[PDB]
């Protein structure tokens, strides 16, 4: 069970930003995958998930019609593309954003992403 | 040999009950078999059962307590009738005995020994 | 609703001493230490068990709505920071 | 004292076995279902702890609602010469929406060819003015077979002997708990396999009010079923007349396409009454105020995002597969004349969630119509928060198959007990 | 009917055994397979029934001694007060090892001096 | 100690473990190949029921008949085992179960028919 991230992003205000992460080392199918992102010295900030199975997003009142989520799947359902795109980049937008597996109804993320720096 | 009493009356034909009671037990015709083994399986047990709950367990001759539709005499049942004109006759009243014993008749005689032990 | 906080804030525990870090929640509770530049790792789920992995010293507790962690036997590896996540709210944690 | 054992106790055990059918040219073969008034015994005195979120009825119904379907499928035509360049025009000069293509085919001598053509839909077609079939590079296609019918028929599902089904009474019944007013029973009722992922149609009503049950209310990843009490009316419509043209493509294979449309090209659409939804809204929202704050503000909104499946209210009539938009229904927002919903229609069809292998429908000719009852209701919760919203979703047919068997369970009986008494054996 | 007096006490639910005793008997196979499961059990349950002696009989009684260890209660109250369904979890521990003496003390023994003594 | 745990002690010190050897004989590629066991265990058990049922020794691991027969019981039950005995006396069984079947169960049956 492995995911993946992409490299730092800089982009103009008014833009928009795409973070993908790929998970190839398990049943993808049947965990959810979530996303987080980080303030620099602040806690971690919640962002929704998205059901593998059907693609159906759930976000949050602050980031609703900003932030997309999709995934894409391959041939054999091997490997699998979890997309994050965000609309408009405003000037506090800047975080670290990681991609989470939920095992359980626990919520408990055991396995996360590498990390990437998004700043405008 | 099997079913070679049926001519003979009543009387003569309870003599041979056990040369019947043997032969209950004795890839498409690989189907066809194990469907006849489970349906003659539990058509056995079934009426092993249906034996067992009247008080008869192992015994091809019982004597029951309910009085006994016909106005027959005894001479005259087991001296000409046979078996299955008797089955043919009295397909309707058998039902009314059949839940008679069962019920109440064993019910209550197995009650009064643990009473009276 | 779910109301959760962890008072602690900064600790000063010493080389060889014993941490506890205490927080009060409702509903189920995880534990997670992040070193600084680095992704978090998950110590103790549900705040009782703890994950395959991690060395069986760190031990959580749970009484009523008040929950902690308890570490004994601190090395200086352990010098991260410890926060707790009911479902999809989280504090900054303990440093 | 001593002990004697008696034979026969009422006593019963949780377990799970195999339940078989008993149902009174159907994809459901409902002719290899055994024959089926029944009897229901009362028991008095008796509370059951019963769980509908655990129950081992949910999922053999839906393992065998999908052998069901497979073994369906083995007899008739497979479809995969269709694999070719097509070239697609509009089919007057809504508009787009149907697509006059041509091809290549094969013909019942192999050194011979023929030339057809077929209308197809805009969500059948991708471009490669040269189109193909949309799943080509994924799955294999095999037709509908035209002889079998997809309307649902009622299903039981009898346990065998030594096991019974107990049944829940209580009118106002959470999801899991005690049920003050449990009951026995040999198997249950009929029970409709209808397909579909934001509202539930043709279903069971409740019996004193709208019902709420989630799994955990708090965790917002796990959606809410909602029962009402009074269904909705609601009538799907395809206007267009269709033809229906045979094609040989072989020794006894045949492909159904389609001729041509007579008359006038209309919108398929569905008609629900403003004035009953508005009071079900209500109804809706005062339920859902009691696990929640009593000044809290509801709203309702559009599905979030996802695939054609889920964003849709989708099911068939009599044949035609409906895809209908439903954003204009869940527009509101509550503080303590019809509606039209425009659909469109699809052929190929990648059922149960797989995504291994595919299936056509033939096209149906005539004007279809169907009159339906809304019974329910799929809902997820965003997170993150006053001011609680609710989106519509669904996709998994065993929240499908879960509303139907919340009430009953399956128990093992063991007639053998030791009790202590007087009597001592001879 | 079958069931119907689950909620009854047991002095009340001893009466009504035979309800439930005579009642104890894709598409293809899920058909066969609870056919022989039936049968399985029954065979079970009626072969645990025989070798105690008791086979045939509903109610039997048994010469195994009782200990205040397993249970105890007032048999007033057990008869007349809880259900069958109550009893059931009060001595479901110590199941194995009444059966295990009801094996071998009730029946063996005697089936040996009925032996000798005929 | 055990299933078969007295096959090679004598027939009177193997009679005392009845119990043991009569409670084992009840209870795609190997989905088909379990069922038919299943259904062959069952049948030879209810063919040796039946087969006790109608001699009259039904639900009795010891039982008592009433047909009368060298070979003096002392060098038979000290000094033999059930196999040897299977060995020597397997002739006659055919002839042995013909006689129980009816000689003396039908007969009983008939006798205490008449007697009530
Ligand atoms: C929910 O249940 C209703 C039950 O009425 C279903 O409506 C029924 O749908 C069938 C299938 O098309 C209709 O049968 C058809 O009737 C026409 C006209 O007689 C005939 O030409 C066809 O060959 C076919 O037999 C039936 O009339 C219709 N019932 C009514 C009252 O309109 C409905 O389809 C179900 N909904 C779902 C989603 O399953
Ligand atoms: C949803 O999950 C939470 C957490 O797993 C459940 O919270 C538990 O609630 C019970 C009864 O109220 C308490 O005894 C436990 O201590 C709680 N667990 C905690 C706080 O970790 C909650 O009950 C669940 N919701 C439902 C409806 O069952
Ligand atoms: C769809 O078109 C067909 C023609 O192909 C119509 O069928 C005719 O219907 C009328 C009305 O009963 C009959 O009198 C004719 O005999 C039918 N066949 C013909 C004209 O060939 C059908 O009615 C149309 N559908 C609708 C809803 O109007
Ligand atoms: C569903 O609702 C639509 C919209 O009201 C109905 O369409 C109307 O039909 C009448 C009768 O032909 C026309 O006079 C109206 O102009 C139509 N409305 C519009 C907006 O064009 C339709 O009849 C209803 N019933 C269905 C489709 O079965
Ligand atoms: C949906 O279709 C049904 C059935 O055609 C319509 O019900 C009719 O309602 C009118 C009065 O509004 C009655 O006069 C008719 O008798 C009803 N039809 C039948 C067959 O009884 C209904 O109006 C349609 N529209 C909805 C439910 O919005
Ligand atoms: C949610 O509502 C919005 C608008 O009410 C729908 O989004 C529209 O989608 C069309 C499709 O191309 C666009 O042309 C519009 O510009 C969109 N609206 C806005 C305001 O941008 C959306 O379809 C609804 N959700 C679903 C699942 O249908
Ligand atoms: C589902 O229905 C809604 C409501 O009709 C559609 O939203 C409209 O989309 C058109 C497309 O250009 C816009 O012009 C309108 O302004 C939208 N309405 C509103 C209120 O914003 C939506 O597009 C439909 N979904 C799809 C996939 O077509
Ligand atoms: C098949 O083709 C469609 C159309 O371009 C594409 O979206 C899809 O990803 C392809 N299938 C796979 C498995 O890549
Ligand atoms: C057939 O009937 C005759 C006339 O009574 C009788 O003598 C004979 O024994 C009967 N045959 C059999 C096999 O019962
Ligand atoms: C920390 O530990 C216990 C759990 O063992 C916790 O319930 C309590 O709040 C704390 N106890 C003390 C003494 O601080
Ligand atoms: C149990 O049920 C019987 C039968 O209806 C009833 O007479 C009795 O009162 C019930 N027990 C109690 C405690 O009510
Ligand atoms: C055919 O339909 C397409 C798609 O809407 C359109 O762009 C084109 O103008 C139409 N007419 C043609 C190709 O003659
Ligand atoms: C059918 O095949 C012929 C080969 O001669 C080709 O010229 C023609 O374009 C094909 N038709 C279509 C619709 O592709
Ligand atoms: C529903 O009806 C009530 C009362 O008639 C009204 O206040 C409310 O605005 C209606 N809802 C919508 C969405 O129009
Ligand atoms: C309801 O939908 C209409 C069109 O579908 C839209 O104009 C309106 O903003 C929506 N919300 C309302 C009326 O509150
Ligand atoms: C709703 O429709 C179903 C099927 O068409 C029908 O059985 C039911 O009776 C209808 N509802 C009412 C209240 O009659």
């Amino acid at each position: 069970v492995q995911l993946l991230q992409s490299g730092a992003a800089v982009t103009k205000p008014g833009a928009s930003v795409r973070v993908s992460c790929e998970a190839s080392g398990y049943n993808i199918r049947d965990y959810f995958i979530h996303w987080w992102r980080q303030a620099p010295g602040q806690g971690l900030q919640w962002v929704g998930w998205i059901n593998p199975k059907t693609g159906q997003p759930n976000n949050p009142r602050q980031f609703q019609g900003r932030v997309s989520l999709t995934r894409h799947a391959s041939w054999d359902f091997d490997t699998f593309s979890f997309y994050m795109d965000l609309k408009a980049l405003r000037s506090d937008d800047t975080a670290v954003y990681f991609c989470a597996r939920q095992r359980s109804d626990y919520w408990d993320f055991d396995v996360w992403g590498s990390g990437t720096q998004v700043t405008v | 040999g099997f079913l070679g009493a049926a001519g003979s009356t009543m009387g003569a034909a309870s003599m041979t009950l056990t040369v019947q009671a043997r032969n209950l037990l004795s890839t498409v015709w690989g189907i066809k078999q194990l469907q006849a083994r489970v349906l003659a399986v539990e058509r056995y047990l079934r009426d092993q059962q249906l034996l067992g709950i009247w008080g008869c367990s192992g015994k091809l001759i019982c004597c029951t307590n309910v009085p006994w539709w016909s106005n027959r005499n005894l001479s005259e049942i087991w001296d000409n009738m046979t078996w299955l004109q008797w089955d043919k006759e009295i397909s309707n009243y058998t039902q009314i005995i059949y839940g008679l014993l069962e019920e109440s008749q064993n019910q209550q005689e197995k009650n009064e020994q643990d009473l009276l032990a | 609703d779910i109301q959760m906080t962890q008072s602690p804030s900064s600790l000063s525990a010493s080389v060889g001493d014993t941490v506890t870090i205490t927080c009060q929640a409702n509903g189920y509770l995880n534990w997670y230490q992040q070193r600084r530049g680095k992704a978090p790792k998950l110590l103790i789920y549900d705040g009782s068990k703890l994950e395959r992995g991690v060395p069986s010293r760190f031990s959580g507790r749970r009484w009523g709505q008040e929950y902690n962690l308890t570490i004994n036997n601190l090395q200086p590896e352990d010098i991260a920071t410890y926060f707790c996540q009911v479902y999809e709210f989280v504090v900054p944690g303990t440093r | 004292l001593w002990v004697t054992v008696y034979y026969g106790v009422p006593v019963w055990k949780d377990a799970e076995t195999t339940l078989f059918c008993a149902s009174d040219h159907n994809v459901w073969a409902t002719h290899a279902c055994v024959p089926t008034n029944p009897q229901e015994i009362h028991l008095e005195n008796v509370t059951e702890e019963f769980n509908m979120w655990k129950n081992n009825m949910v999922e053999q119904m839906h393992t065998d609602i999908i052998s069901l379907w497979d073994q369906s499928l083995k007899p008739c035509v497979k479809l995969t010469p269709l694999c070719v360049t097509l070239q697609c025009t509009n089919v007057t000069n809504m508009r787009g929406e149907l697509k006059n293509c041509s091809f290549n085919m094969t013909t019942e001598l192999r050194d011979k060819k023929q030339k057809v053509y077929s209308l197809f839909y805009r969500l059948d077609v991708v471009q490669i003015k040269e189109y193909r079939l949309i799943n080509c590079n994924t799955s294999a296609i095999t037709q509908a077979c035209p002889k079998v019918s997809f309307e649902p028929i009622p299903i039981h599902y009898c346990a065998p002997a030594g096991f019974a089904i107990l049944k829940c009474k209580d009118k106002k019944f959470n999801g899991t708990g005690p049920c003050p007013s449990v009951s026995t029973v040999q198997c249950t009722h009929g029970i409709k396999p209808v397909v579909s992922t934001q509202l539930l149609l043709n279903g069971s009503l409740a019996e004193e009010e709208v019902m709420i049950r989630s799994e955990n209310i708090t965790n917002n990843a796990k959606n809410i079923l909602v029962q009402f009490n009074t269904p909705v009316q609601i009538n799907c419509t395809r206007p267009n007349n269709n033809t229906r043209k045979s094609i040989r493509i072989g020794p006894g294979q045949a492909f159904y396409a389609t001729g041509d449309i007579i008359g006038d090209i209309r919108q398929a659409h569905c008609n629900v009454s403003k004035a009953t939804w508005n009071e079900t809204l209500g109804k809706v929202v005062k339920q859902l105020r009691k696990h929640f704050g009593n000044n809290t503000i509801i709203r309702f909104a559009n599905s979030s995002g996802g695939d054609l499946e889920v964003t849709t209210h989708s099911f068939n009539c009599g044949g035609e597969f409906f895809y209908c938009n439903t954003s204009g229904l869940f527009n509101s927002t509550w503080i303590s004349d019809s509606i039209t919903l425009p659909c469109r229609i699809k052929q190929i069809i990648n059922m149960w969630q797989r995504i291994g292998q595919a299936m056509y429908a033939p096209p149906i000719q005539g004007v279809i119509r169907c009159v339906s009852n809304i019974t329910g209701l799929i809902l997820t919760r965003d997170g993150g928060s006053t001011t609680e919203t609710f989106r519509p979703g669904g996709g998994d047919m065993r929240d499908n198959w879960r509303s139907e068997l919340y009430k009953y369970k399956v128990v093992k009986i063991e007639p053998l007990g030791v009790a202590p008494t007087r009597c001592k054996r001879r």
